[PDB]
DNA sequence: TGCCGGATGCCATCGAGAATCCCGGTGCCGAGGCCGCTCAATTGGTCGTAGACAGCTCTAGCACCGCTTAAACGCACGTACGCGCTGTCCCCCGCGTTTTAACCGCCAAGGGGATTACTCCCTAGTCTCCAGGCACGTGTCAGATATATACATCCGATTCCAGTGCCGGTGT
DNA sequence: CACCGGCACTGGAATCGGATGTATATATCTGACACGTGCCTGGAGACTAGGGAGTAATCCCCTTGGCGGTTAAAACGCGGGGGACAGCGCGTACGTGCGTTTAAGCGGTGCTAGAGCTGTCTACGACCAATTGAGCGGCCTCGGCACCGGGATTCTCGATGGCATCCGGCA
């Protein structure tokens, strides 16, 4: 038998193929799932994964920490367009609000 | 199909209400290419004998603002002439508040003025309004 | 003694609260709500902690999303102080309302 | 005693990769770990949708392709595409 | 249980408006808060009782909870699921 | 010699467009407008009579709702007349911005 | 061929029909230009979607079907359509 | 081999119980269906039908018509709390919108 | 080349209710709609309680639950009634 | 489980948010127990004679709202004095409203009513504010 | 009797006091690495079917052309509604003192969750087969359309006066 | 200039009154629907065979009370200022109507592009059996962050001195 290569190592990636391939055979969303299905869905979680830790770090050495908490994910997500539209009706526990007040309620 | 480079990054604009225009303390007379009506002693001493009514008239017609009683002697001694010139939109309007004054105002306002508080409406007018371009030491 | 003109204090709050994230509602009274509530669908119900946390957190959030629409409806009207009336008008057009 | 099935690994390996000395919290993980269950529902209820809706039996990269663009903003769409198109070209020649 | 409404403290209510940034309130805001509440809760509580009905338990775990609120287009995160 | 109110009109035309149910936005410039918007996504395309159909009743129905939302909107702040920040404030609340 | 400037052809009555369908007295002079606008992201964003699903199946006509289904995937179901 | 009784005549419905039961197996649901789940489904569906009906032919009877046209329905599912909670989405073709005007523009 | 629809137990419901009354054309392809609308919204509500639970089969307790969970507070309580009665008629009369 | 009947059908509410506009105008003041200052020819001739500044005062004092120059003189030629007596609410609230006026304001005052304008303010103030309640004709011919 | 007078009512700029940052010191519990194992992922071989590909047939979406006629487009006018200014008073904010119960640190008991074992009804898979549902053709009646008519508002004449320039006229 | 009269028009509200919009009553007319008929393929009936879940024990977590002890938050007055609300006046920008322009809808005639159907293979994913190492539960360790306190910097805001238009006298 020749050695077992995982098939994220084969697609060069991070999350778990077989994971994936085992979570749509056993949900019930079709009979049959092809073989490059699973490769492309963790590809997809991959990216939209990394893309927003980017900004938590970022957001996170702004306020001079090291380690994320969930304030940093609601301040990167609220302040990102794309990551807004996509998490509209998402609420984030111990998230708080980002600061913002009216012009008119400042003092003249 | 295959993209190069990052992503571009884009800004959340948030609606935020009109927050309107207000002043406190203006303080403006617009100076006009004529003398103070303050450093022409006879309006001077006109003006120091006329009853707070004809003057809250005059600084309606010079400024459209209601004067507070202290301030409004000032206010129009320090009046120097309008700043604009004969036919424009401001001198039409200046002429057509005149026209709509009572006969009595306007010869009060003569009378503040050193103007003759004789002859027509139209000449009373005309009187004030030339003065009030360039007011003259008579 | 020292005394502060009204809307000074207000605005201290509202960045103070604004920038800390614990909660805002007392855990027991709340507590106590919730179990009162959920009494009238069943008797002798059994609650988790956890369960308790997470309609707080819901509770929390729903409030102030209502709180910042009110907000903007009550300065569209050129006011700067919040009416059952905004409250009405938000509900209304967030499609929660007939 | 039942095994617990999670993403937090992995969800580690990849902030590792982009910011290598920065750490997460527990509590942290735990708002990671259901972004990306949700998302998974998503795409995945989108692609079952579309097998049923063209009379076809098998879920293939073609359904999943056609389902990012349904579901993610403009410009994710574009970079999340390149990046599936990449993983399975690089799978098929190995 | 009786009574239970008043336990939500009108400082409690003037701390969540200041939260969302309102700098003055009305002095009959705090009725229709409790009201909207009241009412918000009846839905989520009812909806989260007829999952653990379903299921034939006795103790409501959150997960229900946090599938309600999925359910009713509020989802939330950081609390399993 | 003979002028009707103003107003009077406009509440004519209100009761007569609130009882009839026909399409309000002449047919080909609609599909006109739809065509040159398709065309930029895909090149050639040819497009069915119900589809157009259904494009409009859509597009009619979502400008209705929203026109209502506007109207109450601009009551809240004592007036009558309609302006843009109106439907922006309509928008915003409704979740279709930010 | 090629299309160009026919957002200009909802009238500035079609545009008030349809304002007094939902009850309104009067229209100031600015709203057309907005509601022309709305009228052009709403159309654009169904008209991409209905594109994309019909992309898929590899046909070259965009059927009912598509849009009814493009308009059941933003939220807005509409009746009476197949669908 | 007994004469055929359908399943709608077994329950005295008139909706199809072997449409649904069929419909219910090829859906992509459940990898199995039981046996009165169909009843169940088919019963509802009537009973919402019935409803819905009633209240547009009593709208049409108040129109001094006949036939039952989408205004009446849209008439019908407007007036209603229930139904018009149940249908607060939806968009019916030539429905036309309920006659309501605000009070502050009636003249005086 | 067939097509299925509701024509036939719409019109045979509307003769139940009312003897004398007629329907139109379009009037009948909102009430298809209709039907098929509630039909998703139902069995997608149940399919999913039988995944929740670690159920494979979908029974009339399944339905009963989804019913209740979509359908507002009267209408609810009527609904159940008219399934439960249907169920019992079936069984007792097989 | 299984009920009776048909369910109870319910309507549905719909938000309308009050005007509190018109319902008639509340400028005309109510009637009191003595003379029209119309009728009280004296009056009627020097309200004939007083400029608008004068009236506008006089009509903050008995209605407390700003009137409209043409309105002005027939809303105080109406007049018939206050339906209030000696010692209410309404009394006291007048005397300190007569208090806050200037001295001149209230010589002009006494000036419409045929009250003389001598004496001290507080007396000024009282002699207007007893006319207020009964307005009297003063018997002196024109 | 009329000035006199100050004499409150009206603008300035502290420095106090409070609030808000910034940095050194200490502890602790949660985050970050090791270990064993066992179960989920990998590897190799079969096979039967879902899907790709190659024609044919028509259906309908596109394209061009008069026409007629209703809707769209400018243009003028005037009146109401939007908007700004002013005054008032009453309602909500800021602060000190007294209650009040939430929060925290243990004890304990039992209900109810979570996990195996058996089995036994309950539902999937096949063969017939026949009858309920779907396409095709039709004719007649309910709704659309056209006038003729009586009823319901709607707006601006009338008038009317009560009010009012200005005009014109006069011993001072 | 000043002073009066009469020769001038002048716009609030109650009262008829035409003009126009609208619902009602017959008279025709048509095409859409409710019905009838032939046919066909999908639901019913009769079986077999295998496993999904209902019931029964069994064990241990964790939920609910229960009890004290602090101490910070909540409730109650009490001033007092500023913001909501009403009233008024002004200006210009939309509503209404009329005359001139134009293209929308209708009916008609052709053309061919591709949507849908059928038939033929064939490569691929479900299925099964045998291995094996990856991740998870468990455990141990240490430093990042939460306080905690001492200074250090900044942000309001009610005191100084000032500036002329009242009030009641008094010689």
């Amino acid at each position: 038998r020749a050695k077992a290569k995982t098939r994220s190592s084969r697609a060069g990636l991070q999350f778990p193929v077989g994971r994936v391939h085992r979570l749509l055979r056993k949900g019930n969303y079709s009979e049959r799932v092809g073989a490059g299905a699973p490769v492309y869905l963790a590809a997809v979680l991959e990216y939209l994964t990394a893309e927003i830790l980017e900004l938590a770090g970022n957001a996170a050495r702004d306020n001079k920490k090291t380690r994320i908490i969930p304030r940093h994910l609601q301040l990167a997500i609220r302040n990102d367009e794309e990551l807004n539209k996509l998490l509209g009706r998402v609420t984030i526990a111990q998230g708080g609000v980002l600061p913002n007040i009216q012009a008119v309620l400042l003092p003249k | 199909l295959i993209v190069e480079g990052k992503r571009e990054k884009k800004k959340v604009e948030r609606l935020t209400m009109q927050v309107s225009s207000l002043q406190r303390e203006p303080f403006t007379i617009a100076q006009g290419k004529g003398q103070k009506l303050c450093e022409i002693e006879r309006i001077h001493f006109f003006l120091s004998k006329k009853k707070t009514d004809e003057l809250r008239n005059l600084h309606k017609l010079l400024y459209n603002r209601p004067g507070t009683v202290s301030s409004l002697k000032k206010n129009v001694g320090q009046f120097s002439g309008f700043p604009f010139e004969k036919g424009s939109v401001q001198y039409k309007k200046k002429e057509e508040m005149l026209k709509k004054f009572r006969n009595a105002m306007l010869k009060s306002i003569c009378e503040v003025l050193d103007l003759e508080r004789s002859g027509v409406n139209s000449e009373l007018v005309k009187r004030i309004l030339n003065f009030l371009m360039h007011p003259k030491p008579s | 003694p020292h005394r502060y003109r009204p809307g000074t204090v207000a605005l201290r709050e509202i960045r103070r609260y604004q920038k800390s994230t614990e909660l805002l509602i007392r855990k027991l009274p709340f507590q106590r709500l919730v179990r009162e509530i959920a009494q009238d669908f069943k008797t002798d119900l059994r609650f988790q902690s956890a369960a308790i946390g997470a309609l707080q957190e819901a509770s929390e959030a729903y409030l102030v999303g209502l709180f910042e629409d009110t907000n903007l409806c009550a300065i569209h009207a050129k006011r700067v102080t919040i009416m059952p009336k905004d409250i009405q008008l938000a509900r209304r057009i967030r499609g929660e309302r007939a | 005693r039942s095994r617990k099935e999670s993403y937090s690994i992995y969800v580690y390996k990849v902030l590792k990769q982009v910011h290598p000395d920065t750490g997460i919290s527990s509590k942290a993980m735990g708002i990671m770990n259901s972004f990306v269950n949700d998302i998974f529902e998503r795409i995945a209820g989108e692609a079952s949708r579309l097998a049923h809706y063209n009379k076809r039996s098998t879920i293939t990269s073609r359904e999943i392709q056609t389902a990012v663009r349904l579901l993610l903003p403009g410009e994710l769409a574009k970079h999340a595409v390149s990046e599936g198109t990449k993983a399975v070209t690089k799978y098929t020649s190995a | 249980l009786r009574d239970n409404i008043q336990g939500i403290t009108k400082p409690a209510i003037r701390r969540l408006a200041r939260r969302g940034g309102v700098k003055r309130i009305s002095g009959l805001i705090y009725e229709e808060t409790r009201g909207v509440l009241k009412v918000f809760l009846e839905n989520v509580i009812r909806d989260a009782v007829t999952y653990t009905e379903h299921a034939k338990r006795k103790t409501v775990t959150a997960m229900d909870v946090v599938y309600a609120l999925k359910r009713q287009g509020r989802t939330l995160y950081g609390f399993g699921g």
